[PDB]
């Protein structure tokens, strides 16, 4: 899997 | 500890009185964990953005310990596929990147 | 370098003969960047998974540059929200998490 993330 | 990246960065953490696992993601601005039941005051959260948001709960000033590393941040509790230990928690315990 | 992590940690990398900019992403198996037009051989590849799938092209064994390192390693190619550089190029620089 792969995994950036921002709300 | 120093960690290599030939295998995902999954550590051992402590919340909410439970043993759990995490994985240390430096692409997280935020960490979020599923199946935690924390005490004291929460808010919802609109997080994600790709298809529409996902809604967690946002506890401020939660005590936990990473990889044996006792400190204070906010954790979102809700469905995550992985539990994530994001950017906030990671300053906590010191952890930089390295090369 | 030694990266803190109170800001998301963009590097600068070089690629397909372009300067970029990308996010170095413990939380990612792999390293996709957009908009690279790289010579050679290569092959589709799902990835995520969530909602459905994304189909990125796969290239092996790319020369790449981040953050002053020349390494090697395979790149996906495709619309991406933000480049990311994965643990699979993450082990060829050398770089570790530390605390």
């Amino acid at each position: 899997q792969n995994y950036p993330i921002v709300q | 500890p120093q960690i290599t990246l030939w295998q995902r960065p999954i550590v051992t953490i402590k919340i909410g009185g439970q043993l759990k696992e995490a994985l240390l993601n430096t692409g997280a601005d935020d960490t979020v964990l599923e199946e935690v039941n924390l005490p004291g005051r929460w808010k919802p959260k609109l997080i994600g953005g790709i298809g529409g948001f996902v809604k967690v709960r946002q506890y401020d000033q939660v005590p936990i310990e990473i990889c044996g590393h006792k400190v204070i941040g906010t954790v979102l509790v809700g469905p995550t596929p992985a539990n994530v230990i994001g950017r906030n928690l990671m300053t906590q315990i010191g952890c930089t990147l390295n090369f």
